RNA sequence: UCGUUGUUUUUUUCUG
């Protein structure tokens, strides 16, 4: 998730970015106002502790 | 010649340029320079250009009614809270908006 | 004062759709709640069908009062309005 | 005029040739067989006690679908119109099942065989669940573990597949004619040619191929149908054939009676 | 009752995109300058190039709803291999000698060219067309 | 919730006749038959037969709406015969055909087994 | 969850054939062969024996309430 | 009618031999819900 | 609650195509028909009905 | 709520006055509202789970207004663009297009049935197109049965002659089809179509009956003819892929030359556009042109019986670009109107090398869908689709706001009896509505 | 599995469902119109591969970015004795007649969705009203009123 | 492991075959990018498998590379509502809302990814026989 | 013995 709020639409945060290659799913995302701001880890994702 | 930026009164006066057909895409300039009716026609032209661009088509009377409402009171009455509520309609009508 | 004399009535003589609907509704309501029927009926039970049948014959006792923008008004009898 | 030529026969199925009849006739026969051939199947399940891991409705549904030997069902009256208050033994058959697993281990497998006729308008040969063979346990109804018990008291009735698919005696009725498309009822989608892309029907041998120079015939009509029939085992294929024919005949008779009686 | 007749030589036959229908370019033999462009059903009545067709046009077949043809009754059609019922939708009274009659057979079209003398009687509403061979 | 019962498809209620006949005024010797609790299984069969007869001018039907199990059949024979007679003739002919087919199939099965 | 009774598509009984299908499987015969030997030709049926997931045995593994 | 809310069966009709419980008994026409499906049906007091 | 307001005598449900309906017709599920109601005045023309 | 009652019917959002009309009730079982497939168009509704509301009147006058002002037939022509709003859509359209093909014939019994399917049939079977050697009817006759009497229509397509060899153009005389394929351009909602004429001639009721008649007839015919699509419909012969591959390679090499010459500052500068911008515009033009060419070749390849070609030519669904993307090439990806940016350091994806500008290196999907996509191309397509979704999501709200502002601006203008146009105060806006 | 969502229009019975030559009546029929404008080719590819798998007796592999071309599937299917592109000669069930065109036909993985109709149907003739405003309450579960 | 930032400075071959230069001409398969702008290549890593860039839901789709992306997104957001066997022990639990499908069937056209998602052991749909054809205009 | 009433407030994930 991204807590960017929804006050002011903008587009940069929502659009898929090249760096997302293989870290977050490209196809999966909600619809509506949350479209893009909610992302799902790619199948081989791992988080540094 | 089609240009950028706006200075109507000056360019219209330049020698060798038809001063009767010069046109600008900023209708507030038209109101300032060419009176009110010129602004009305230019505004209609702008709306028509926007709508017809994709290929759609809207009967003329609708755009005519819209533009006439906008420039009924002799000055550009923008479509927002400011201009509309600044009208002299009933208090109830304007409060609802 | 507000009324306009019959000779100078200027509005369109035809019957606008809105007048049509209002007249039909009013007549049907009246008939459907024990009012006289000015025309014969053969087999039609619905009040609204009766209303259109009555209108088609020009037999409706209703006077439309048209308000001009100023406030003055003129009156037309339903018997004298050209219905399409 | 109508002719039949059975090709390959068997208890459950039939592969026959029927010719010299209106296509409408054969198709209506197929529909009537699939739809309006009354048989017997479960229609009320009372679970006196259950402890399985399966919802009661689940078991009721599974029971509803099990095929029953409905050979003489023709002779059973419709429970709807039977005069008896409640169900007599002549408008219904009662089957009962109660199997229980015991011992802390193992897993019992309640099979269709365990159903046991209790009553029924004897000695009519109806009600017994169908079995492939002598040893065939039959369908699998459920699995039970330790300390799990099941007690149901089913009921069966005579109904037509129209009401519910459980009364359908026919499984799948093949059907086809003019394997060479000589009537040209179809145009063959193709990328290169109609012949070298399209597999030929298994009856291609039974009819001569159209000659190359032959001209189209427009007065020709479909005349040979190659229809196969299969049954669940609840009725013999030949019995199904005769019964569908009888049902169609009596329905037409009813129509004729109504027509003449209108006056 | 035959309002017209002639014998035509099939100049060319075009299948086009269709399969059951082909368009035939026909010219008379008894009198030239008469060209017939007709739409025909290939399979129902195949034709080939440079064949001979006995074309005959009549406003009726006697000697309102349709009915299957009883074999008992007889009609003018009994002597032809291809019959079509048409409708006239344009009777072009063109230049001095170019008079074109346009007939649509419920989708199947036909254009007829030639001198006014032959075509003069065709100014009708519905035209049967009969073809021998 | 608003599902129709499955037993209503074929069990004709008493108040409505199985078959209802009406005349077609627009043309002579034409009637319209309103069937009940039936579908293509019977309508198509009857139509195919009736079309073959020579004295029948127009035979037609249509399943008005699949959610309602009934169909209407329009039939008009030439003046020679009243349509009802043609209808019953077709019924009898079909019954005879079916009986013949049953006999032949029984023979074939018997010799087969 | 448990093998179905009939093939939704056509209606041919298949439920009883599950045990035999498994048995044929244990002895190494490929699935196609097993389906053939059961006389399941119309794939409308084959899809079921081929693609049933058995879950009831998973449910049993829970100690029953009673 | 103090005879409400008691299980009742049906003897004649299309739902012959089905269990149920009275729900409304206004008069001459009992509306008894059917246990097998999720529906309610009316039926006169004689059946 | 002044311009817009929740009203009575309404219904909401799913839709479905049906080629066998005339252009101005509409299919109403029977339950809704039984639930919604339209007042009707009593007259000689309808008393029996 | 009994039969024939008039009941309002709405779909949210209700953009324009056609978004809610008054229908006639017909009680049916099951638990879904049902509509005639045609009337969806104004509702902009689809049966994929959409819901609509139903408001009942509660008086007798209200019933009068609903019946006389909001009845569906009276809304056939939209004042927005003075053109018909509803029309023949989907299966009925793609069915009528085939049914009126010159080479369709119907045996006697089938016709006998169809004429019975038309409720408004006069009861007089028309004479068959062919009387010998076998009675036959051409579908156009059946369609003409649906069209009422005394209707005149005609159209010219591509400078066609009056023999219409290609069967384009249209002509109807006294409600009978002389020639031409009936398709979108004739029965569709477009102005000057058959619906417009029938409406303006015979009135609303006859137009509604026409809609019903045509749907019934074409639906029956399609039912008894069958129609479907298959994977092969998206496949092309080998020579065609050879042509497409040659075109793609040529376009790529043209782009390569463009890059070489702009790198050497040998590429001209377009007015008002710098080196980078003009270069990008040139590349975009080249790639779009190449995709257009490949799609056009694939289009010529398809046979006239190809399902996709049928359903496009009829105009029921899809268009040329759909075919091009499906079969020939997906084409270049646009994001924010520009090729794929360099999210990474001077590159789009790590799998490429630094400082590359080749079409594949910036989002040129070469393979058509039928051939599948490589991972890079798949990801780029995903980027484009995500942007499109965001675009719709943002655009809807702003358009709704503009709609609200406009309506709350012009909600009191009313055409008075004098012919003037005045707002609430009586102030005059136009001395004659639309000056006519 | 390709976002071809849709509701059930109407349900036909076994007999009326059109039947192929072998008696396989389809479970479920969808409209061809949906395919091109959405270009969901994967739908058709999956149908073909599933038909192949059922006939040959095993599950197919649809891992993206692989070598499995459509042509290989067509070759396998034809070898097994079916039309190379999965078409079939299909008979109308109302009159047992053939259909002038063929029909794509095969198994496909379909999944039901939570939005059952009975969970959405709702009507209000009269009932509870908000205390504050004396207007109908909100919500289906409380006999709400349409706004 | 490589984080997002380190990806900036590496050359990743899509598949092992790319590590070896190749020399065909098929019309039913894909053609690689030309990749001729680098006469030589210095590959440092090779994608383990490209199909791993998809999320959980997206992995369910078959041939997800043959679809218009918005359809993939819709199916992704849709599969999270397909009824199925969510948990083996559904019987004991007491949840407010729980649905189960009588006869789940593992999809015929599997993907190599569902092995690890257990989908083939807890499927949520039935392989239905489907015919794509305008039958009676009721399915438009 | 007709009569007969059932919360707000936020937040959330969803549907078109
Ligand atoms: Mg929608
Ligand atoms: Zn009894
Ligand atoms: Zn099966």
């Amino acid at each position: 998730n991204t807590p960017i709020g929804r006050d002011g639409k903008l587009a940069k945060p929502r659009q898929l970015h090249n760096t997302h290659w293989g870290l977050v799913c490209p196809a999966e995302t909600p619809e509506g106002q949350a479209c893009g701001l909610v992302k799902n880890l790619s199948l081989l994702s791992g988080i540094s502790i | 010649l089609e240009t950028d930026g706006i200075n109507l009164a000056e360019v219209m006066a330049v020698p060798g340029v038809d001063s009767s057909r010069t046109y600008s895409n900023s209708f507030v300039e038209i109101l300032s320079v060419l009176g009110i009716e010129a602004t009305r026609s230019s505004l209609y032209k702008e709306i028509l250009n926007v709508i017809a661009f994709d290929g759609s088509y809207v009967n003329y009377r609708h755009m005519a009614l819209l533009v006439d409402v906008m420039t009924s009171r002799g000055y550009l009455m923008a479509i927002t809270r400011h201009g509309i509520n600044r009208a002299d309609t009933g208090a109830l009508m304007r409060c609802s908006f | 004062e507000l009324a306009i004399l019959k000779e100078e009535r200027t509005t369109t003589p035809y019957l606008t759709k809105y007048e049509r609907a209002r007249i039909l509704g009013t007549r049907a309501l009246q008939i459907s709640m024990n009012a006289p029927v000015l025309v014969d009926i053969e087999g039609e039970t619905d009040p609204l069908q009766i209303a259109m049948k009555e209108l088609s014959q020009r037999k409706i006792p209703l006077v439309i009062r048209r308000y001009l923008p100023d406030g003055s008004y003129e009156d037309w009898g339903c018997d004298e309005l050209i219905v399409d | 005029e109508p002719k039949v030529n059975i090709i390959n026969a068997q208890d459950d199925e039939v592969e026959l040739m029927l010719s010299d009849v209106n296509l409408s006739l054969a198709n209506s026969l197929r529909r009537t067989m699939l739809a309006e051939v009354p048989t017997l199947a479960i229609d009320l399940v009372e679970i006196k006690m259950n402890t399985s891991v399966l919802a009661d409705e689940f078991i009721s549904h599974r029971l509803g679908l099990i095929p029953l030997v409905s050979e003489d069902v023709e002779e059973m009256k419709y429970s709807r119109d039977c005069t008896c208050e409640d169900y007599c033994d002549e408008c219904s058959v009662v089957l009962e099942l109660s199997a229980r697993h015991e011992g802390e281990e193992g897993t019992t497998d309640v099979y269709s065989s365990s159903l046991i006729k209790v009553s029924g308008p004897g000695n009519l040969n109806v009600g017994e669940p169908v079995r492939r063979d002598d040893y065939d346990q039959g369908i699998l109804l459920c699995k039970l573990r330790n300390h799990q018990e099941l007690n149901i008291r089913c009921i069966a009735k005579k109904g037509i597949a129209k009401e519910h698919a459980k009364w359908s005696p026919c499984s799948a009725i093949a059907f086809e004619y003019d394997p060479h498309n000589k009537l040209k009822h179809t145009d063959f989608w193709f990328e290169v040619d109609a012949k070298k892309e399209w597999p030929d029907s298994k009856y291609a041998t039974w009819e001569e191929p159209p000659k190359p120079g032959e001209v189209f015939d427009y007065k020709a009509k479909p005349n040979r149908f190659y229809m196969t029939v299969e049954t669940t085992g609840s009725l013999k294929a030949n019995q199904v054939f005769s019964r569908g024919i009888k049902t169609l005949q009596e329905k037409l008779a009813n129509v004729l009676f109504e027509l003449e009686n209108s006056r | 009752s035959a309002l017209f007749d002639d014998i035509f030589t099939v100049q060319t036959v075009d299948n086009g995109r269709y399969n059951k229908v082909s368009r035939i370019i026909g010219i008379s033999t008894t009198n030239s300058a008469i060209k017939l462009t007709l739409d025909i059903n290939n399979e129902m009545f195949p034709v080939s190039q440079d064949d001979s067709l006995t074309v005959t046009l009549a406003n009726s077949l006697s000697l309102k709803s349709w009915r299957p043809p009883k074999p008992t009754d007889k009609s003018l059609a009994d002597d032809y291999d291809y019959v079509m019922f048409g409708t006239v939708y344009k009777f072009e009274e063109g230049d001095e000698d170019k008079i074109k009659v346009y007939v649509s057979f419920g989708g199947l079209l036909m254009c007829l060219e030639g001198g006014y003398k032959s075509l003069a009687s065709l100014k009708q509403d519905n035209l049967y067309i009969l073809i021998r061979r | 919730m608003n599902a129709p019962d499955r037993f209503e498809l074929f069990i004709l209620p008493d108040d409505v006749p199985k078959l209802k006949i009406t005349p077609d005024s627009r043309v002579p010797n034409c009637i319209i038959i309103k069937f009940e609790r039936e579908d293509h299984t019977l309508a198509n069969l009857l139509r195919e037969e009736l079309a073959l007869y020579p004295d029948v001018t127009f035979v037609a039907y249509k399943v008005e709406h699949p959610l309602f199990a009934n169909f209407v059949m329009r039939l008009q024979t030439e003046e020679g015969t009243r349509p009802k007679q043609a209808l019953e003739r077709a019924c009898a002919s079909i019954i005879n055909k079916l009986k013949t087919l049953d006999h032949k199939f029984n023979e074939e099965w018997n010799i087969k087994n | 969850m448990i093998i179905p009774v009939r093939c939704f598509s056509c209606g041919k009984v298949v439920g009883d054939k599950w045990d035999a299908y498994l048995r044929l499987l244990e002895e190494g015969k490929q699935e196609g062969d097993a389906l053939d030997e059961l006389k399941l030709k119309r794939y409308c049926c084959r899809r079921m024996v081929l693609t049933h997931v058995d879950l009831i045995e998973k449910f049993l593994r829970y100690n029953p309430l009673e | 009618d103090p005879t409400l809310n008691k299980t009742v069966k049906i003897r004649q009709g299309g739902y012959k031999g089905k269990i149920g419980i009275v729900k409304e008994a206004n008069g001459d026409r009992f509306r008894v819900e059917l246990h097998n499906p999720n529906k309610t049906i009316p039926i006169p007091c004689s059946f | 609650n002044l311009m817009g307001k929740r009203v009575d005598f309404s219904a909401r449900t799913v839709i479905s195509g049906d080629p066998n309906l005339e252009l101005d017709q509409v299919g109403v599920p029977i339950s809704i028909a039984k639930t919604l109601s339209y007042p009707e005045t009593v007259t000689q023309y309808n008393i029996h009905r | 709520l009994m039969d024939d009652d008039p009941v309002l019917f709405n779909r949210q959002p209700s953009l324009h006055k056609m978004s809610m009309m008054a229908h006639r009730v017909k009680v049916m079982p099951y638990s879904t509202f049902r509509l005639n497939l045609s009337v969806t168009s104004p509702y902009n509704a689809d049966f994929d789970g959409d819901e609509m509301n139903l408001h009942v009147p509660q008086s007798e006058e209200t019933r009068a207004e609903l019946s006389q002002l909001c009845a569906v037939p009276l809304q056939i022509v939209s004042p927005q663009s003075n053109k018909p709003v509803m029309g023949i859509v989907q299966d009925t359209l793609c069915g009528v297009r085939k049914m009126t093909l010159r080479d369709t014939f119907i045996e006697y019994e089938q016709v006998m049935n169809m004429l019975f399917w038309v409720p408004s049939w006069d009861g007089v079977v028309p004479q068959p197109a062919i009387l010998k050697p076998k009675p036959l009817w051409t579908g156009k006759q059946l369609l003409s049965i649906a069209i009422p009497s005394g209707i005149h229509l005609q159209r010219t397509d591509g400078g066609n002659s009056l023999l219409s060899p290609k069967d384009n153009g249209m002509l109807i005389v006294d409600g009978k089809v002389m020639f031409g394929v009936v398709d979108k351009k004739t029965v569709g909602s477009g102005g000057g179509g058959l619906i417009h004429t029938v409406m303006r001639e015979k009135g609303p009721k006859i137009c509604a009956e026409l809609f019903g008649n045509i749907q019934k007839v074409v639906n029956y015919w399609l039912l008894h003819n069958g129609f479907s699509i298959g994977i092969g419909d998206a496949i092309a012969d080998a020579s065609t892929m050879k042509e497409i591959t040659h075109a793609i390679s040529s376009a790529k090499e043209q782009v390569q030359e463009i890059i070489y010459k702009a790198q050497h500052n040998e590429l001209e500068l377009k007015p008002g556009m710098t080196l980078r911008e003009s270069f990008e515009g040139e590349v975009s033009r080249t790639l779009n042109d190449a995709r257009d060419s490949a799609g056009r070749s694939a289009e010529m390849n398809l046979k006239d019986l190809n399902n996709v070609k049928q359903m496009v030519s009829a105009g029921s669904k899809g268009s040329f670009i759909n075919i091009a993307q499906m079969s020939a090439c997906v084409g270049q990806q646009m994001v924010e109107g520009k090729r794929i940016a360099f999210g990474f350091a001077d590159r789009s994806l790590p799998h490429f090398t630094k400082d590359d500008f080749s079409p594949e290196s910036k989002g040129f999907v070469e393979n058509s869908y039928l051939r599948g996509l490589t991972p890079q191309e798949f990801f780029f397509h995903a980027m484009a689709g995500r942007e499109g979704l965001i675009d719709t999501a943002v655009k809807t709200a702003e358009t709704g706001y503009i709609q609200r502002r406009l309506v709350k601006a012009l909600e009191d203008i009313m055409v008075h009896y004098d012919g003037t146009t005045r707002n609430s105060l009586g102030d005059i806006i136009q001395f004659l509505y639309g000056e006519d | 599995r390709h976002g071809q969502k849709g509701t059930i229009g109407v349900t036909y019975r076994h007999e009326d469902m059109p039947f192929s030559a072998e008696g396989i009546v389809p479970d479920l029929i969808i409209n061809p119109h949906a395919i091109p404008s959405r270009m969901t080719v994967a739908h058709l590819i999956e149908c073909l591969l599933s038909k192949v798998g059922s006939i040959r007796g095993y599950e197919g592999d649809a891992t993206p970015f692989t070598d499995l071309t459509v042509d290989a599937v067509s070759n396998l299917l034809r070898d097994n004795g079916y039309q190379s592109r999965g078409f079939e000669v299909m008979y109308n069930g109302h009159t047992g007649k053939k259909l002038m065109a063929q029909v794509f036909f095969g198994p496909t993985y379909y999944q039901r969705l939570r939005h059952m109709v009975d969970d959405k149907i709702h009507a209000r003739a009269r009932g509870p009203v908000q205390v504050l405003t004396r207007q109908p309450v909100e919500g289906r579960s409380r006999d709400g009123g349409l706004r | 492991y490589v984080d997002g930032e380190e990806e900036e400075t590496i050359m990743i071959a899509m598949t092992p075959e790319d590590l070896q230069t190749r020399s065909l001409n098929d019309t039913a398969k894909r053609i690689k990018p030309e990749m001729s702008t680098s006469s030589h290549h210095t590959f440092t890593h090779c994608e383990i498998h490209p199909s791993m860039i998809l999320g959980v839901a997206a992995s369910i789709i078959p041939f997800p590379d043959h679809n218009q992306s918005p359809r993939n997104t819709y199916q992704s957001a849709m599969g999270k509502q397909a009824m199925g066997v969510f948990l083996t022990n559904y019987n004991v639990r007491m949840d407010t809302m729980a649905n189960i499908l009588y006869y789940p069937q593992k999809p015929l056209a599997k993907t190599q990814a569902m092995e690890y998602l257990k989908f083939r052991e807890l499927p949520a749909g039935q392989n239905a026989i489907v015919a794509i054809a305008c039958y009676s205009g009721y399915n438009q």
